[PDB]
DNA sequence: TTATTAATTCCATATGGAGACTTGGTTCCGACAATATTCAG
DNA sequence: CTGAATATTGTCGGAACCAAGTCTCCATATGGAATTAATAA
């Protein structure tokens, strides 16, 4: 029972004309002239009348235009599926005088879901039959529709002329034209569109409904790919930048002003290509000044949205004009639900965007279990709950807004649907609640102040600028420029800018910190190269810039941006953690920060495109107390090992190579190898050696364990090379030290099979070890659901009863016919019934499952919602039932976030490492 | 996965201050009285050794090396230096060249777990040259037992200390340096000597013997199958290296039916022509044909949990069906029962590299459990009259069947070339009266089980060779 | 006029040497070699190779690959019948754009089959005089295989082939590594055909 | 050299974009290419076409698979040009 | 006087894919110590 | 005349890895089935 259909089925149950009061017939009463059926019935037929009767009520209530008998013409012939067709072209209107002349096709709101062939079905391409068999000069065409617009139930239709296009063919690529939205008394309506002022008329057409987003993405995939020589991600590049342009034109424009995202039909002639590529490029060069945040007029200036030689001007035209009759900023509807232009990105990125190697994605598990481990959730009600404040997550390797995008998802199911519960109304929480939540057609409003991004490339960045925006919120925030510039470079021409401050760190190289953001999650590049200039341009700013390991630059700018306590999840590879080359990243994350886990991710993760290991690191970074003491300790365990250095190498001339004698080494080191003194030599040689000696070493002479341990002293007697910032002492004696006086757990885990194997011909499930998923969704509306099975069980019993009366038709006519029909009768009859056990083996099913299911919703769901004993989904039995059967349609695509025992990687995570 | 728990000190173990997950598996407190690499074992720096050119030396790779320590070097020499092998002389004059010294033990570098370490022996000649990709040792105490105490036992703490790094999990000379073995495992080994050298020092020299008259799985079907019908097979593989065919248009439709002109084609034509010289009793396999119903292969994931799937592997020269699925699937089709291998069923292989195309097997293995067939086999039920189908797989099997399909094998693809049903009903092979095809199958089913009883002998002793090594450690 | 000045040597080139190519970057780098060895980059087409012929427009007087007329003993479709030395490599089962499937139902013998590398033989036939020479790379999937027996009835009947011989499949190592075939056949006079 | 007649293409091309392709790199890339000969220095490395092995080596294989994006290697174009007799024939048509 | 096609569905099947995943270890660039250098106080 | 610092001379250390060997799911006809059908006594 959809929305639409109760309120006209009330109007025609009550209707002002009094034409559709008669059920099945209409023959008695006037302005039912449809010369009756050709194929089969004249009675109810769906909601095609359901709809045209109260049309013709509007024709003959308000429209008027004389009440005439409305005598309409015959049906002409198609070929539509099995067998020929023989339509009315829907309903007619007079067809203005004998021949045809208006054509209208009634639509219903839901059936905009199922087909959208039959826009112009019985339109202009019957148009033009219709004008070759009969000669006629049909000139309008109506698809007619009025969903439930207020008492005036505006017709959000499609209405178009017959005088400027002279075939459909055209027409199309004229990009579904429409010269009238409301219908118009008195004959009258414009001759050329009334173009999209966006004021009223023609508004925006903003209620998406549903499918016709499919609809939409077959279109463009069949028409705009093609074939032929390209490399599908420029035309991916080229559909963003005109979808980006079309979101500029609906920033710029006002009240009226009309739109620049047009064709503008004047009159009967069709745009030249050459006038609307200039106008779509004018808005989409005035888009960079605006949303890309870019200042050079000639960088500005040359450049375009299309690149015209690998886009032809026909595509342009068709796209530019088809993308329109839906808004790209508020024309997110899904009926009731919005959110609905973001599946159609996900479905135009899924299709055609061939991940290659260059450019590939973080895969959405990964991304989940991320965001998961870093408690952001927790974190986000936390700041909610006591500063009214959400966290500032940010991304300095951005992407596709894919650590954006599912952190923006994250938040707004789980602070205002999941978790709810621990957020307590207290006035101004509740004010901020409903100042950043409540509003459900711009939920995701929040993050136009906490998220952030830099995307280096150019056409990444604006495609996740354009999934920013069609969720729905202000992807300004975003920059298409480097993320490893100076905080000056990110200005934002709105809002306030968090991403812009800088300070010199007293106790960080004297370099800038912005320290504002929470939260940083990221997947740097495996391996980056830079360039001469840009490396040279850098090696100011980041204490090894030097080292050409670009790579761990963004650790360095990941202690930039985080603010003292703030949280760090990373994708960094092996070689961090591993490879002897990166011991100094080691020691900066070590001195910098308190790493709180790590995860060994498979070598399956990225394995279409990549085999490189890696393995996930969080960490918290720590406040200026800790490491003043950090510093404290890395100069008292410094001079100790100058010392001992010293002493050592004194002991080494002296006993194994024999020199002479000579006062000047030190006060303590000749003082005791006259003395003797083995005991007091002991000491500092076992000491200098923390980790080397061994028990059976004890009793070694003095010049055997310095020629032992030979090769080995000089080794631990060694400064840390080129680096200015560990001092010049052995860090692996000193961090062995620190280590020891500042010890604290870390949480180690490994992950062997992540829940999914990507290749080149697609993926498969998996088993997963990182977290385990909810099958069994936690409140379901009892009601609803049930609802739906009494549904599916009318409908099978409106074909029992549809069989049962064949049968009874079929009884009485064993009689009627002695042998010669009455065998064929029988032979019907005998498969009519052998059709009735196979129904009535549905039908018994049917119940046993009705019953089976009513009973998991008694023993488990108790009253819409989940049992505490089950709330963790730990039971098998009742996990399983929705992965098979019916209940798998509704099933629940969220993460487990179980804490109550462990069983998944995530779970121990969430109930280990605690974040202070 | 793993759940451990460290502390930060544990990073203070390796001056690279790792702490990565696979270094730290293994890391933990220890109570034993270790011992260092300073008692054990020195690292021989490597040097260049000065080759002359008229005597042609041996050099060897870490791939010449076999998992079991065993080496198959490369003979070569400066005087013939062609462009197949002048890589591995641009090898050679880079400077990847080691000789070891008597005595000394290699470790192979890249990829541990392989057990990839030979011991040079104080005894025997013709000392062979190494790539240093290996790393050398002087054990101090008697070599073989740190070689045998290392192969067997200390096999993960060496795999523990590999590093990756974005590619190959190698090693490094500190690794060695700072690995950390036990004292009583090594004590009691090298307390309990003059023995445990006897012992293993027989059971080698018993393995070397076995491994003395060793065959292949297709040698053997060669030999038998070239015994019979007089085939020199000198001149076979003299034939089968020209490359020119010089064919007539008019000998294009001659027996074609599909208008077939590629080379390979042609020279399938000349080959089966040469074959045939002398033998009379070829009849063409259709007519002793009754399916060829082929197989099912749904997305299946290894290891998983459903019911197996068999594989292009499990098809080897004899002719048995190897009945080790690897593969499992969940997946139904309605149909199950008619993609399960039975016993007696006919397999032949569909889609494989141009020599390995066309492998034929019987089951003859009593399994109860159901195992689907990819689609990748062709199951051949025939007349049991005149065929016998054990001889007509291990005709396949032989040069008479693994010559045809290598030149009527369709495909762009040449890496999965693949054989239709049209093929098997137009071959052409030789068919001996029922008694004369049992003798054949009786001598290459009695050799090949001895060679397989050879091939579990030696599996068994390299068993209890280290068994020994275990208890004798552990005691 | 075109073998003597040293300077400037590949003056034949803008009037004697043809090509086509589908995708405007290769187009570009391909005229950017023929300047490099001398000039000659005036007739790379940057239109798809399989379109009507009338639509290689190009600017200058000499424009051979413009004739086009309906062939008796081909089906009464488009022949421009002039070229000689007609050489190249087919893409071995590429989709052919939306726009060109148009016009591959006729003005194609066997335009009724969606495969790109039998397509371009018959392009070929189109373009080769009535003596002309084909050497060409082919798969030996066309060579072999029952679904391409039309196309080797195809070569056979106008075609007089010469010579074919099977390349390694080391060919294309880093990049595909599929078995291919080199194909030498010369045109038969209509007096043949 | 490209023979572009029309002044409005010259006056609105460019080189590179800006934008897409950074300035720093285009000084990166000039200066890797400042003391090369790329006239006059194509003798010496004759059968090696720079500009299609550049595309096989930067454009990945994913996207030269859909199109048939597989260049034939200079030894056997080389083979089938004399194969073919192109010498000759080409000799024999100026002759004639 | 019906029931033979020969078209129009429709199945499980045969065929083929400018393939593609698995396993093992290889080249080569970039440092880099140590050649040398290197001019000078 | 005692340098150490730049011509470089040959050696380690890693790698958005990558050749060698050889094992694979799946889109797509397709035709023999079904179906409608027209033969014609
Ligand atoms: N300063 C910088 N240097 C190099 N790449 C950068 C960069 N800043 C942002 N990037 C971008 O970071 C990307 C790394 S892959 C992006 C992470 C992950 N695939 C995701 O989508 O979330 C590259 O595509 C690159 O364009």
């Amino acid at each position: 029972m959809k929305n639409w259909q109760r309120i006209v089925e009330a109007k025609l149950e009550q209707q002002k004309h009094k034409v559709a009061e008669i059920s099945l017939e209409n023959g008695t009463v006037n302005y039912s002239k449809k010369i009756k059926h050709n194929r089969n019935l004249k009675a109810l037929t769906g909601d095609e009348e359901i709809v045209r009767a109260f049309l013709i009520d509007r024709l003959v209530n308000e429209l008027d235009y004389k009440p005439e008998y409305l005598e309409t013409e015959k049906e002409y012939t198609i070929k539509g599926g099995h067998s020929k067709i023989n339509p009315r072209v829907d309903v007619l209107v007079k067809d203005d005088k004998g021949n045809p002349f208006f054509f209208i096709e009634v639509k219903a709101p839901n059936k905009f879901e199922e087909d959208k062939d039959e826009i112009e079905g019985q339109l202009f391409a019957l148009a033009q039959a219709e004008e070759r068999d009969f000669k006629t000069k049909v000139k309008y065409l109506v698809y007619y529709t009025v969903e439930l617009i207020d008492d005036e139930i505006v017709d959000r239709a499609i209405i178009i002329d017959f005088e400027k296009y002279p075939t459909y063919t055209d027409w199309s690529n004229g990009g579904f034209i429409s010269t009238g939205t409301e219908l118009t008394a008195g004959y009258g309506e414009p001759k050329k569109q009334p173009l999209i002022k966006g004021h009223e008329k023609y508004d925006l057409r903003v209620r998406i409904d549903r499918e016709e987003i499919e609809g939409l993405g077959r279109n463009l995939h069949n028409v705009l790919w093609g074939g032929g020589g390209t490399n599908d991600s420029e035309i991916f590049y080229s559909l963003v930048n005109i979808i980006l342009a079309k979101i500029q034109d609906e920033y710029e424009k006002e009240d009226g002003q009309e739109y620049d995202f047009q064709v503008y039909q004047y009159g009967d002639n069709v745009e030249s290509p050459q006038k609307l590529f200039d106008r779509i490029n004018a808005l989409y060069k005035r888009a960079l000044r605006e949303q890309l945040n870019v200042t050079d007029e000639q960088k500005i200036a040359e450049d375009n949205v299309i690149n015209r030689n690998k886009f032809p001007l026909n595509k342009l035209v068709y796209t530019v004009q088809a993308l329109e009759s839906l808004s790209f900023l508020e024309g997110r509807n899904s009926l009731d639900g919005k959110d609905i232009l973001g599946d159609f990105f996900e479905s135009i990125i899924r299709d055609g965007f061939k991940q290659t190697k260059g450019q590939f994605f973080t895969p959405t598990p990964i991304v989940k279990f991320i965001l998961y481990a870093l408690q952001l959730d927790k974190l986000a009600i936390d700041r909610l709950n006591n500063d009214r404040e959400l966290p500032l997550i940010i991304d300095p390797s951005a992407g596709s807004g894919t650590f954006l995008i599912e952190a923006m998802k994250l938040i707004t199911k789980e602070v205002k649907y999941k978790q709810n519960h621990k957020v307590k109304s207290s006035r101004q929480i509740t004010k901020r609640f409903e100042e950043l939540f409540m509003p459900d057609h711009n939920e995701n409003k929040w993050a136009r102040e906490y998220l952030y991004g830099c995307e280096i490339n150019f056409d990444l960045g604006t495609a996740s600028k354009v999934n920013m925006i069609l969720h729905g919120d202000g992807s300004a925030n975003i920059f298409v420029q480097d993320g490893l510039l100076p905080f000056r470079f990110y200005v934002k021409e709105t809002s306030p800018n968090y991403l812009e401050t800088a300070s010199p760190d007293a106790l960080y190289g004297d370099k800038e910190v912005n320290g504002k953001f929470d939260v940083v999650v990221s997947n740097p590049p495996f391996s980056v190269d830079l360039d001469t200039q840009t490396q040279r341009e850098v090696r100011n700013a980041f204490l090894f810039g030097d080292k050409k390991n670009s790579e761990n630059l963004f650790i360095e700018r990941y202690y930039q941006l985080l603010k003292e306590g703030g949280r760090l999840g990373v994708v960094l590879p092996e070689s961090v953690f591993d490879t002897t080359e990166n011991k100094y990243i080691r020691l900066f994350i070590f001195k910098y920060f308190k790493v709180k886990a790590v995860v060994s991710l498979p070598q399956v993760t990225f394995e279409p495109f990549t085999s490189t290991k890696t393995s996930l690191l969080f960490a918290q970074k720590k406040t200026k107390e800790e490491v003043e003491q950090w510093n404290e300790l890395w100069d008292k365990y410094g001079k100790e090992w100058s010392l001992l250095k010293t002493r050592i190498n004194d002991y080494f001339s002296y006993f194994v190579k024999g020199r002479p004698l000579n006062k000047k080494w030190a006060p303590d080191v000749v003082k005791d190898i006259q003395e003797g003194n083995e005991d007091n030599i002991r000491k500092n040689i076992f000491r200098f050696l923390k980790d080397h000696i061994k028990e059976e070493d004890k009793n070694l002479e003095i010049k055997d364990l310095l020629i032992k341990y030979a090769e080995e002293i000089s080794s631990i007697s060694k400064h840390e090379k080129e680096t200015d910032v560990f001092g010049f002492y052995n860090a692996w004696w000193v961090f062995g030290e620190v280590a020891k006086e500042l010890d604290y757990p870390i949480f180690m885990a490994e992950a062997e099979n992540v829940g999914y194997k990507r290749t080149k011909k697609g993926e498969k499930p998996m088993p997963n070890d990182l977290y385990d998923l909810e099958y069994a969704p936690s409140t379901l509306d009892c009601e609803k659901v049930l609802s739906s099975f009494d549904i599916e069980i009318n409908a099978l019993e409106a074909s029992k009863t549809k069989l049962s009366v064949e049968k009874g038709l079929l009884e009485e006519k064993l009689k009627d016919k002695e042998d010669k029909e009455n065998e064929k009768i029988q032979k019907r009859l005998n498969k009519i019934s052998e059709l009735l056990e196979t129904i009535e083996n549905q039908l018994d099913s049917i119940r046993s499952k009705k019953l089976e299911v009513e009973g998991i919703l008694e023993k488990y769901y108790e009253n819409n919602k989940l049992k505490e004993e089950y709330s963790e989904r730990d039971d098998e039995e009742l996990i399983n039932h929705f992965k098979h059967g019916v209940l798998y349609q509704y099933r629940s695509e969220d993460i487990l976030l179980r804490n109550k025992t462990v069983h998944k990687i995530l779970d121990e995570i969430r109930q280990g490492v605690i974040w202070d | 996965g793993l759940i451990q728990r460290r502390n930060f000190s544990t990073f203070a173990s390796e001056p690279s201050v790792r702490f990565d997950f696979n270094y730290m598996k293994s890391v933990t407190p220890t109570t034993e009285e270790y011992y260092t690499y300073k008692s054990l074992f020195e690292v021989v720096p490597s040097t260049v050794p000065t080759l002359d050119e008229s005597e042609p030396f041996k050099y060897a790779e870490i791939g010449h090396v076999s998992k079991n320590g065993e080496v198959f070097p490369v003979t070569l020499s400066f005087e013939d230096r062609d462009e197949l092998n002048e890589d591995l002389f641009k090898k050679i004059e880079k400077g990847d060249i080691f000789l070891p010294e008597r005595g000394n033990i290699l470790i192979s570098a890249i990829r541990p777990y392989l057990n990839k370490i030979v011991l040079i022996k104080e005894d025997d000649k013709t000392d062979i040259y190494f790539t240093k990709a290996f790393i050398q040792i002087k054990p101090l105490i008697n070599s073989r037992i740190l070689y045998y105490a290392l192969r067997t036992i200390f096999s993960e703490k060496i795999n523990a200390v590999s590093r990756q790094g974005k590619g190959y999990p190698t090693l490094k000379e500190d690794d060695l340096k700072t690995i950390q073995f036990s004292k009583k495992v090594i004590d009691n080994l090298l307390a309990k000597e003059e023995e445990l050298i006897s012992n293993i020092d027989a059971l080698e020299k018993d393995i070397k013997e076995l491994k003395s008259i060793q065959r292949s799985k297709k040698e053997i079907v060669d030999e038998v199958f070239s015994s019979h019908f007089n085939i020199n097979m000198v001149e076979l593989m003299a034939l089968d290296s020209q490359r020119r065919v010089d064919v007539g248009l008019s000998s294009i439709s001659s027996l074609n039916s599909t208008i077939r002109y590629s080379y390979r084609w042609n020279k399938m034509k000349l080959i089966q022509k040469y074959l045939y010289r002398d033998i009379d009793c070829i009849e063409p396999l259709g007519k002793y044909i009754l399916s060829s119903n082929n197989g099912w292969s749904p997305e299946s994931v290894v290891g998983g949990e459903g019911i197996p799937i068999l594989g292009q592997e499990h098809l080897e020269f004899d002719g048995v069906l190897n009945v080790s699925p690897t593969k499992a699937t969940t997946k139904t089709k309605n149909n199950m029962e008619n993609f399960f291998i039975q016993e007696g069923d006919l397999f032949i292989s569909r889609g494989n590299t141009v020599d390995l195309v066309g492998l034929a097997c019987v089951v003859e293995t009593e399994v109860t459990e159901d195992i689907i067939y990819p689609d990748l086999y062709i199951r051949l039920k025939i007349d049991e009259k005149v065929i016998h189908k054990k001889y007509l797989a291990l005709l396949f099997n032989s040069f008479f069947g693994r010559l045809y399909f290598k030149y009527v094998s369709k495909g762009k693809n040449q890496t999965m070339v693949k054989i239709s049903s049209n093929e098997l009903l137009n071959y052409y092979l030789p068919i001996p009266p029922m008694e004369e095809q049992l003798e054949i199958v009786g001598k290459i089913e009695e050799q090949i089980g001895a060679q397989n009883e050879i091939e579990k002998q030696i599996e068994e002793k390299r068993n209890q060779i280290r068994v020994i090594i275990e208890e004798t450690a552990r005691s």
